[PDB]
RNA sequence: GCAGUCAAGCGUUAUAGCGACAUUGCUUUUUGAUUCGAUGUCGGCUCUUCCUAUCAUACCGAAGCAGAAUUCGGUAAGCGUUGGAUUGUUCACCCACUAAUAGGGAACGGCUGGGUUUAGACCGUCGUGAGACAGGUUAGUUUUACCCUACUGAU
């Protein structure tokens, strides 16, 4: 093992000589500081004088104050500007480095966070065998962390209890390998897309296979996506969106079981599609274009854009975190009624759609000519803006839940942060060795775990944007990863034809 | 300006290069060598094979890149036709093709004759001046498609 | 000089299928931060060079990526020939005014490089040929310090060498400095 | 004449009058010419016809065999397909080399009668921090020409083969005395760098360093070729 | 100080190089303080290596 | 070259083992950008002949070969294939003329410079020394023919 140099004579005196201790000084002066908004550029209160010692709760309960609402205060998160978050307290954090003197002003950005912590995962709850062939897909329950369903190579899905570490169902309808799997978003319903061109439902409870399958792509299927419960009238099932290799997308009805829509526009294969929050369609295609279609149209294609001079490989949406989990929170609280989950959903969604004045759902593709491209297809045709330094072609692309974010994963060992408004390039998160294939982000947007080639998962931390922890385990290629809602889980899958599960 | 390009010398596909530029080593350099001569006259006789083999592909590159048009360095009618016509990003990718193989070429001529510097015996400088035309030949062969393209 | 033929032969060991070399996350997180931090001084030399894996020590942030490689997409076949698939332009222009106003600029681009070669090069070596001059052949006096052999004299002494003085005429020092053997 | 003139020429005045006669007797004839051919022509470039005639037909029966085929009727994740790419050592027992092949004698003197001085013959690795002895006391030579850095390296997993940096020499199959000499020849077990292979251990340490065995010689083809013990 | 530094290597040289008639041999001769390398106004004096030893520990080349 | 793939065959009744033609990876990545140790034999002048693996000249075949020019190839050795610069090296490289400035053998299994150059001398490295060399510089007598044969002419 290749070792750190030792410290040398003059380290250790050093070491041996007595250390300073950060204390607050009683006679710290008052600072002048202005409050402002990371989202909506508003300023509250103007220069307000606050003491040297005050700590960042107070801070914030002092902010919550000024806003009015002391009865239901929101954590916020506030940074100076370079730009330094504000850690402990004001004097630690700008003072003592000397960078900003008392008699000068304070800006403080100030960005709202989530009530919750999620902690990190750090070793692996169990290694379960059950899967004849190599893992494919995996994803977890949105309603609930106690279930996962995970298709592999020997044409079968498989639903595990991940309280027990132990198999539960076995699905083995189809033909061929089932290449996508996915979860409904008010947890009702397991659809399986496989390499047999067909899609199949499940009933989870029951372990059991809903009619016949679904049939009329003529390729295998790439990429599912669920209509969401806030646009689903309640009384209704969503439908379900389906793209394949053959260059079609085709809308099945599952109360039905019909299909509705079969749009045709990509002159070549479908990489995926993914059914917005605005009533609208992006899908992702060899072709190196973007189709945006109208749902509420007949299927037709609102806005070509052509931008890419490869393959895009992925495309993401700001609010797909609250796509993918409907009504249901972290918390896994079932509401009572249908028009009640139709509202909740709807409140959850618009936390992310409605804010800073207008609502915008961007859009970010990751493709194989090394880039990204971030759109806002609504308001203007031409790309906001164009994400480059990748060095090799972008596997995977994730926005974080709260959209300020987004996370590109290459097949140069690399994973990239930008900012998720403007898509301006702010860190690069370095330490695997061979190429990652997909990322996951936690649910309150701090912690990011990425499976890699090298049979490793890691951890990092958003905030200091470093390596949290490193997870080996996996004896092959890891394929695939995804952390649960509740942030209490990841599990990870590949080669190794084993589930892996990793908790704190 | 130069207004016509009609003054650009055949280009050869691969094999067809390939056996030109061969046999005419074959053809213009002595062939007999035997055991029992020096030493010195056995590497002279091989890094001649293998300097020659590769002034012939360098000069039958040269004759391809200096032939062609600068498409960028034309009046921008000319450079605006040419890209209709030809899709310049396959027009300089191709000439920038042959230009790295003429680099490797030579590169590969100036180690082997180094190499045979060395040789100890008529095996062994035989096996070098082999090597060479075979990776002469080997970075000719991976220039099939542009080639035919020009 | 011994003839005798040796009996080369490796012995079966699991000592040759161990890794021989690994490094943590940990110790390449402390290389990689500590290569950016170093402030090389003019008078410190390199003793020792420490064995690390470089490749994965020498990370660098690029603004920029290389470009998309068309082959992939798009053969030389597609492109052009008889059997050729291309039809249209792969990006076509916005509208008409900006190919207009695109063509201008590149006129005015165009003319402009013209005259400033025409102000040396045409003045210079073009017009020479029309009425058959040629230069005179360079002479071979001006070629010395520039043979195989006094070359092959330098990379032997830079071999044998632990120190290496360059001497530099104080007249024109950066004349006489060799910046590619450096 | 611009653009395609000849082909305009033919749509406008045709061919020569006996063209379609004279373009059939000539293929009619090609049969007897081959023949002739194949008996007359000698040397190299009968050799050529014969290797030539070898390859068509073959390719003729490939053909043949695909359409008569085509008449008769890895568990890859999504964003990977449509993609593409005891403890014995491979070589136990490898040829001896005397120490007459391996060193050369090297004369000394104005009238050449000193020969202490030797020369290595084979391609050696020197290593880092490589400073030439002074010439009064250089018995051994290693030419700055023979001297190796990388090595192409052959992953027998996965099918690979890397341009990888070479670290140590660990065990020439000849003798001790070249292993500490560096001399690569068949059957050296060398040390590698391999970093961009993505290895890691069982307990998460990246590995950077592994042994190869040398399975060709650099001598004879001028690079070094090697099999990653693994 | 260098030979001090390299203490292990029982022996380092110091090779010179520049431009032709930069004053390479002037300077060995000037510390050999004997003229050991012929020295010229014209350039090109210095044809081949040579070794001198400037001390016990101490080549110049 | 190494490692692998395929399969026309060969082998077999144990889908063991060989294996032509093809083909992949490394060497070597896309926008025509920008000298690294020959350890023992070399070059001239004069002059003849031979080979063809043909550079030019003769005649042909093919090619987007319009014309002009050029590229590849076939028969072909009848006939030609140059003048110079450069030794702080040239196991070559430039300038020009030219129809063209093709390759090689009969040595490398007479004058003449490099070279086996012995005695004089100096510098450098090594050796306690006699001396030797990693080396560098300079100066240094070998002198048939009228014999036989061959060849050229003459009785
Ligand atoms: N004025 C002055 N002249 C010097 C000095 N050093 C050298 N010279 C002169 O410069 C000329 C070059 O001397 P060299 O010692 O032969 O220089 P070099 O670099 O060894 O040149 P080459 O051996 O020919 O490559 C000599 O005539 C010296 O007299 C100096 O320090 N001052
Ligand atoms: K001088
Ligand atoms: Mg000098
Ligand atoms: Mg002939
Ligand atoms: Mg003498």
């Amino acid at each position: 093992s290749t070792l750190i140099p030792p410290p040398s004579k003059k380290q250790k005196k050093e070491a041996q000589l007595p250390r300073e201790v950060a204390i607050i000084p009683k006679d710290l002066p008052n600072v002048s500081i202005k409050f402002q908004a990371l989202d909506t550029g508003d300023n509250v209160g103007g220069a307000l004088r606050v003491p040297g010692a005050i700590s960042e709760k107070q801070l914030e309960e002092l902010l919550n104050q000024l806003n009015g609402t002391s009865d239901d205060p929101v954590p916020y998160t506030f940074s100076c500007t370079k730009t330094i978050d504000i850690t402990d307290n004001l004097y630690s954090s700008l003072i003592k480095p000397g960078y900003n003197s008392t008699e000068d002003q304070i800006t403080l950005l100030y960005t709202p966070r989530a009530v919750f912590k999620v902690k990190p995962v750090t070793r692996s709850s169990s290694a379960i065998a059950g899967h004849g062939s190599t893992i494919l897909c995996s994803a977890f329950a949105p309603h609930t962390s106690s279930r996962m369903v995970t298709g592999a190579g020997d044409n079968t899905a498989r639903i595990w209890d991940c309280d027990t570490q132990t198999p539960m169902h076995t699905l083995k309808g189809h033909y061929n390998w089932v290449l996508c799997v996915s979860w409904s978003p008010d947890g009702e319903v397991i659809a399986t897309g496989s390499m047999d061109n067909t899609i199949r439902l499940w009933d989870p409870k029951s372990g059991q296979c809903l009619g016949d399958a679904l049939r009329g792509h003529s390729k295998w299927i790439t990429s599912l996506s669920w209509e969401p419960i806030h646009l689903v009238k309640p009384g209704s099932k969503p439908r379900l969106a389906s793209s394949s290799k053959d260059g079609t997308i085709k809308i099945w009805d599952t109360v039905s079981r019909v299909c509705q829509y079969t749009m045709s526009g990509h002159t070549n294969s479908v990489s995926c599609v993914k059914w917005g929050g605005q009533g609208l369609l992006y899908s992702g295609s060899h072709d190196r274009t973007v189709r945006v279609w109208d749902i509420n149209s007949q299927g037709r294609c609102i806005n070509i854009l052509k931008s890419h001079a490869h393959w895009v490989n992925h495309l993401s949406l700001s609010t797909d975190y609250a796509l993918r989990i409907g009504a249901f929170d972290h918390t896994g609280k079932k509401p009572s009624t249908p028009e009640e989950a139709q509202k909740k959903a709807l409140e959850n969604y618009e936390k992310i759609c409605k804010k800073n004045g207008n609502s915008e759902e961007m859009m970010v593709t990751a493709s194989d000519d090394y880039t990204m491209f971030l759109w806002n297809p609504l308001k203007s045709t031409k790309p906001i803006a164009r994400m480059t330094g990748h060095q090799k072609l972008v596997n995977h692309v994730a926005f974080s839940p709260d959209g300020r974010y987004i996370v590109s994963a290459s097949f140069d060992n690399s994973i990239k942060l930008w900012d998720g408004r403007d898509g301006k390039f702010i860190s690069t998160f370095r330490g695997h060795v061979a190429s990652v294939y997909q990322v996951a982000w936690s649910s309150d947007c701090r912690l990011l775990v990425s499976c890699s080639k090298d049979t490793t998962l890691k951890v990092w931390d958003v905030r200091t944007r470093k390596l949290s922890v490193d997870l080996p385990g996996h004896k092959d290629e890891v394929y695939t990863v995804d952390w649960s809602v509740d942030g209490k889980r990841v599990c990870s899958g590949g080669k190794d034809k084993m589930v892996r599960l990793w908790t704190h | 300006m130069q207004l016509s390009w009609k003054d650009i010398p055949t280009v050869a596909p691969a094999n067809d290069l390939l056996d030109i530029v061969l046999n005419r080593t074959q053809r213009k350099t002595p062939t007999v060598i035997r055991p029992g001569f020096k030493i010195t006259r056995i590497r002279a006789f091989y890094m001649r094979k293998v300097k020659y083999t590769g002034e012939g592909f360098v000069e039958k590159f040269e004759d391809i890149l200096k032939g062609f048009p600068n498409i960028n360095d034309v009046h921008p009618f000319h450079r605006d036709l040419m890209d209709t016509l030809y899709e310049k990003n396959h027009y300089k990718i191709s000439l920038a093709a042959i230009s790295r193989a003429k680099s490797l070429v030579e590169q590969v001529a100036r180690d082997y004759v180094r190499l045979l510097k060395f040789g100890q015996s008529l095996f062994q400088c035989k096996q070098l001046k082999r090597a060479a035309l075979g990776r002469m030949a080997t970075i000719v062969k991976k220039l099939r498609d542009p080639l035919a393209y020009l | 000089q011994d003839s005798t033929i040796p009996d080369a032969r490796v012995q079966p060991d699991r000592r040759w299928f161990g890794n021989t070399r690994v490094i943590s996350q940990d110790a390449l997180q402390h290389f990689r931060s500590a290569l950016g931090e170093t402030q090389k001084d003019t008078y410190q030399v390199l003793l020792r060079r420490n064995k690390l894996p470089m490749s994965l020590l020498e990370e660098k942030d690029a603004d920029e990526s290389p470009k998309a490689r068309i082959l992939d997409t798009e053969s030389y076949a597609d492109a052009f020939g008889p059997k050729a698939q291309r039809k249209r332009p792969r990006l076509a222009a916005s509208n008409l005014e900006d190919l207009v106003k695109a063509t201008n600029e590149d006129i005015t681009k165009y003319e402009e490089k013209q005259v400033l070669d025409a102000t040396l090069g045409l003045m210079g070596n073009q017009e020479d040929k029309e009425n058959g001059w040629t230069s005179a052949a360079k002479e071979a006096i001006f070629s010395k310090g520039q043979s195989k052999r006094i070359w092959n004299e330098l990379y032997k002494v830079i071999d044998s060498s632990d120190v290496v003085i360059h001497v530099l005429d104080a007249r024109d020092p950066l004349g006489t400095r060799c910046k590619s053997v450096e | 004449p611009q653009n395609d003139y000849i082909e305009r020429h033919i749509k406008q005045h045709g061919k020569r009058l006996d063209h379609e006669e004279r373009k059939r007797k000539r293929e009619a004839r090609e049969s007897h010419k081959i023949s002739e051919r194949a008996q007359k022509l000698t040397g190299w470039k009968g050799k050529q016809f014969a290797k030539k005639r070898y390859a068509e037909k073959v390719s003729m029966r490939k053909k043949i065999k695909a359409h008569e085929q085509s008449k008769v009727k890895d568990a890859l994740p999504t964003y990977l397909l449509d993609r593409e790419q005891k403890f014995s050592v491979p070589l136990p027992k490898v040829r001896g080399i005397s120490e007459e092949e391996m060193f050369k004698v090297i004369k000394t003197g104005k009238s050449r009668s000193k020969s202490w001085k030797r020369m290595i013959t084979k391609h050696t690795f020197v290593g880092e921090g490589f400073t030439r002895r002074p010439v009064k006391m250089e018995r051994i030579i290693r030419p700055s020409a023979l001297r190796q850095k990388k090595a192409n390296v052959t992953h027998p997993e996965l099918g690979v083969t890397v341009f990888l940096p070479i670290l140590a020499v660990k065990k020439n199959p000849q003798s001790p005395m070249y292993t500490q000499l560096g001399v690569l020849t068949k059957g050296t077990i060398i040390e590698v760098n391999v970093s961009e292979l993505g290895m890691v251990t069982a307990g998460g340490k990246v590995v950077w360093g592994k042994y190869a065995q040398v399975t060709n010689e650099p001598d004879r083809d001028g690079c070094v070729n090697a099999v990653l013990l693994v | 100080q260098f030979s001090q530094l390299h203490t292990d290597r029982k022996q380092i040289s110091v090779g010179f190089i520049g431009y032709p008639n930069t004053g390479k041999s002037s300077i060995i001769n000037t510390l050999r303080k004997k003229k050991v390398c012929q020295v010229a106004p014209i350039p090109g004096e210095t044809k081949v290596w040579q070794y001198i030893t400037l001390m016990k520990r101490i080549f110049l080349i």
